[PDB]
Formats: C-alpha cells, sequence, structure tokens
RNA sequence: GGUGAAAUGCGCAGAUACCGGGAGGAACGCCGAUGGCGAAGGCAGCCACCUGGUCCACCCGUGACGCUGAGGCGCGAAAGCGUGGGGAGCAAACCGGAUUAGAUACCCGGGUAGUCCACGCCCUAAACGAUGCGCGCUAGGUCUCUGGGUCUCCUGGGGGCCGAAGCUAACGCGUUAAGCGCGCCGCCUGGGGAGUACGGCCGCAAGGCUGAAACUCAAAGGAAUUGACGGGGGCCCGCACAAGCGGUGGA
C-alpha cells in the first residue's frame, strides 16, 4: 500500500511551510499517490469493481481541492497543477 | 468356515430399512443382514422389531462362525436405530465398545428437492 | 441448566494465537471436533471470533481434530 | 431403494451394508449469535498478497473548500443468451411408476438445459426499512457489537427491543423518526383496460426502457371492530366415541 516515509515524502515536498501537515496542495497530492498505487491495482484486478468505488470517491474528492484552488488562487493552482502534471 | 474371537459390528439404521453387517477387527464382512431379508417386503421392514431381528438373524450366522466379542458401531437416525444395539446385547455377544459416527458434510452436496 | 464449568476458569492465562498449544485447545473441542458452543467455554465477542480462525488453523496441521466418533459414556 | 401404501429402478455379469486405495466436481459442518461489514444487489472453511470504506484518540494542519444532483458514466442477486472449457450433486423441459373420476401436478425412480470458471452481453425483482440524500433540535430505560478515558462508571460509533413529548386514518413511528424545522432530488393525481397499443431508444436474441387513449364500472383501496368460519391451535362437557347390555336393518 504506503507507509509514513513515502508519505512524509509527498508531504514535505509539497508544504507550503513547515508542519503544514495538510494545506490544500498536501492533500491534492496525498490522493494523487493514493489513486495511482489505484489505478494499478485495480489496471490488473478488473473484477475488483468494488475498489473502483473508493477511487471515484477520490477522484472525486481531488476535482474540488482543484476548482477551490482554482478560485481563491489561479496561480498555485498553475503550479500545483504542473508540479503533478494532471488534466490530459 | 473359519473361526474368529472378537469382530466389530456395524449398523446401519435408515427409515425403509435397518442393516447390519458384523465384521472382524479390520472391517471384513463376516456376515450382513438387514429386515429385508429376514421376511419383510416392503414398509414392514424399517419397523424397530425389524431392527431387532437383523441384529439377530446377523448375530446368528456370526456365532454360527463362533463369535465371542463384539464392538458396535452405527449409522444414522432411524427406525428402531438402538433397538437393535439392544438385540445385541440380547443375542449373546459382549458388546465391547459403542460408537456413532453419521456421515456427516461439511455442507458440500445439495440434497435433493425432498430436503 | 448446562452448568457445569466454562473453560474460562479452568486454566490459568494463556494465547488465544498460539495454535499449537493443543493442551488447553483440546478443552476447547467437543467428544466431536466441534468448537464449543460459546455457552460452553464463556468467551467474549472478540475471543471466540479469534478462538474461531485458531483451531481451524490448529487443524490443517493436524494436531487438533476435524471430527471424532461417539464414545457411548 | 422408495412411499401415506406401492410399483417403475438397481442386484447372482454379485447390488446394499462393509474395509483400503484412487480420480473428479461442488459447496464450506461446529465457531454462527436477536452478531459484523458493505451504497446497493451482496459476503462466512484455512493462508498470503493487491486494495476500498469506516470508527475511536490527541485537536496539530489549511480555512467554508460545504449539500443535492436533471441528463451523462459506472456497479446490479436470480434465471437468459454468446464462444470456449467443466459436469460430482441438484435439477425446468423430457422418460416412466404411483395416486385420483381425470393428474400434463402434490408423492417416487432416471433425465438435457443449467447452476461451476472464464471472457464479453442481458441491466429486471416483493432490488424491501416496500421509509431518496445531507445537517440542526426533542425524556429516557434495558440489551447487544466496536472503539477512547482519571475504566464502581464516564463518553464516541453501530445494530435491536420497550417507552416522554409529539405525529398518525389506524396499525404502529418513536434520538436508527413515520417527532419539530432548512436545502435539493425524483415520484403520485380514481379501478378496469395496462405495464398493452403507437413512436422512438437499447440488445445478437429472449426482451427491456420511456409509456398512452377510445370504451366500460361507482368504485378500486387502507388500516380497524363484532361476529361467522378453518382439512389453526390452547382449555372444558353431553351415553359425542370408546369400555358393557339389547335391538333394528333380514322374517
Ligand atoms: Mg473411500
Ligand atoms: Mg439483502
Ligand atoms: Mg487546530
Ligand atoms: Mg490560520
Ligand atoms: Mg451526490
Ligand atoms: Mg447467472
Ligand atoms: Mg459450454
Ligand atoms: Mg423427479
Ligand atoms: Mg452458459
Ligand atoms: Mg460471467
Ligand atoms: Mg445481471
Ligand atoms: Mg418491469
Ligand atoms: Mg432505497
Ligand atoms: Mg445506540
Ligand atoms: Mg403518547
Ligand atoms: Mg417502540
Ligand atoms: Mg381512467
Ligand atoms: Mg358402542
Amino acid at each position: 500500500p504506503i507507509t509514513k516515509e513515502e508519505k512524509q515524502k509527498v508531504i514535505q515536498e509539497f508544504a507550503r511551510f513547515p508542519g503544514d501537515t495538510g494545506s490544500t496542495e498536501v492533500q491534492v497530492a496525498l490522493l494523487t499517490l493514493r489513486i495511482n498505487r489505484l489505478s494499478e491495482h485495480l489496471k490488473v484486478h478488473k473484477k475488483d469493481h468494488h475498489s473502483h468505488r473508493g477511487l471515484l470517491m477520490m477522484v472525486g474528492q481531488r476535482r474540488r481541492l482543484l476548482r477551490y484552488l482554482q478560485r481563491e488562487d489561479p496561480e498555485r493552482y498553475r503550479a500545483l497543477i504542473e508540479k503533478l502534471g494532471i488534466r490530459g | 468356515k473359519r473361526q474368529v474371537a472378537s469382530g466389530r459390528a456395524y449398523i446401519h439404521a435408515s427409515y425403509n430399512n435397518t442393516i447390519v453387517t458384523i465384521t472382524d477387527p479390520d472391517g471384513n464382512p463376516i456376515t450382513w443382514s438387514s429386515g429385508g431379508v429376514i421376511g419383510y417386503k416392503g414398509s414392514r421392514k424399517g419397523t424397530p422389531y425389524a431392527a431387532q431381528l437383523a441384529a439377530l438373524d446377523a448375530a446368528k450366522k456370526a456365532m454360527a462362525y463362533g463369535m465371542q466379542s463384539v464392538d458396535v458401531i452405527v449409522r444414522g437416525t432411524g427406525a428402531g436405530r438402538e433397538q437393535a444395539i439392544r438385540a445385541l446385547q440380547a443375542s449373546g455377544l459382549q458388546v465391547k465398545s459403542i460408537v456413532d459416527d453419521t456421515p456427516v458434510p461439511h455442507n458440500g452436496c445439495r440434497p435433493k428437492k425432498k430436503f | 441448566p448446562s452448568r457445569k464449568a466454562k473453560v474460562k476458569a479452568t486454566l490459568g492465562e494463556f494465547d488465544l494465537r498460539d495454535y499449537r498449544n493443543v493442551e488447553v485447545l483440546k478443552r476447547f473441542l467437543s467428544e466431536t471436533g466441534k468448537i464449543l458452543p460459546r455457552r460452553r467455554t464463556g468467551l467474549s465477542a472478540k475471543e471466540q471470533r479469534i478462538l474461531a480462525k485458531t483451531i481451524k488453523r490448529a487443524r490443517i496441521l493436524g494436531l487438533l481434530p476435524f471430527t471424532e466418533k461417539l464414545v457411548r459414556k
């Protein structure tokens, strides 16, 4: 799955100051990581529809924090959507 | 034929019948008998007085080979199940140990309609 | 009343996950290999959901029997 | 063997019962609980692995980012189709035997589909708490699963039963609301005709979705009450039956 230290990575590699356990960006990330161990886990286990759920409540949950950032600051967005390289 | 001291008693109690095959400490069919061999023809066969009877005519073919001791085994819950068990303590045969070992799935085969 | 004695008091302490503790885990079966009904054992809501996947372990490793036959006793 | 009783059926090419070995398929006994989890269909033998949801604690972080959703997208038991495997046991259709006035059934002995795996379809249901989805407020009592604490008790999240206030046609609901209010959704508008027809839409097909009218009837309904009634039960009595005596029916 994931452990603390790989998490740690994405956290501090992203936080807008040190101990920002969660800003917006942090979370837009953490999911990105989780979605992605999930895209795979599914990309072979095609018959696990059950977890496909959790994926989408996550595909989802991201897309709001997305817009939230599009609204309260569009630069810190431009920077968060290159730094993870999404849309598509 | 041969002679055998210790031998073991198998009892199979259904509903339409009750069957006693008696054997030797391996499990080899010395003499066997059920109610339908006693003279009973249809639903007659399952009576507790038929089970008492098979465990006579089977235990009588078995003293014919000089039977001394028995251990008993029983397969089922059926009409006169223990009526044969008693019918053996009552025939003139040391009843060693008495054991039940009924076929008990751990849920494999879907039984017929008639559950 | 089935008021003999449950097996929770008839022992010092032990672990419910040590599969091969077969001195103890023999007194959690019957005169069949059947895992004793929770009323006989007197185990918690957790406890006999643990002792469940225990004697299902210590069975495959032969130690504890799947079933027996029966002593008329 | 089978049944109310029996025959079709299997056995003197050796059946059943009985011991030892072997293959193969399908499910998972006891723990199994009024118990758990999940959005729903749904899920329990055991092991590991890849994962989803979720609760508790400390209140550390950003700082209203939140709710609901027409259409679109995905999941959706069972049967059903399609190509290919698999087929023990069960078992529509079907083959017989029995019952009955007749039995295309209830009962019995075989039997293909199929249930099983795959991969794509099918996309319905008494899919049911027949209660769409979030938040705020309103006596409590016991029970039960699961968390945290100074664990005689306190306090979170669940599943049940009884009850305040209040609602309700009544039943019953009852801090798991059918109580008191806010948001949004979909849905109803008298019974039959009818889940049909017309049209479009989806599928290979079986069919589904959306979904009327003409005409005809004064109803169709919902809970609830007193009875009557049951091849429903519980409890009493009469020469009602049995235990006994004597007759008719025949002359
Ligand atoms: Mg064998
Ligand atoms: Mg259900
Ligand atoms: Mg804080
Ligand atoms: Mg601040
Ligand atoms: Mg929504
Ligand atoms: Mg199916
Ligand atoms: Mg095939
Ligand atoms: Mg049949
Ligand atoms: Mg098929
Ligand atoms: Mg399939
Ligand atoms: Mg389907
Ligand atoms: Mg329909
Ligand atoms: Mg619903
Ligand atoms: Mg509660
Ligand atoms: Mg009241
Ligand atoms: Mg109540
Ligand atoms: Mg009308
Ligand atoms: Mg009389």
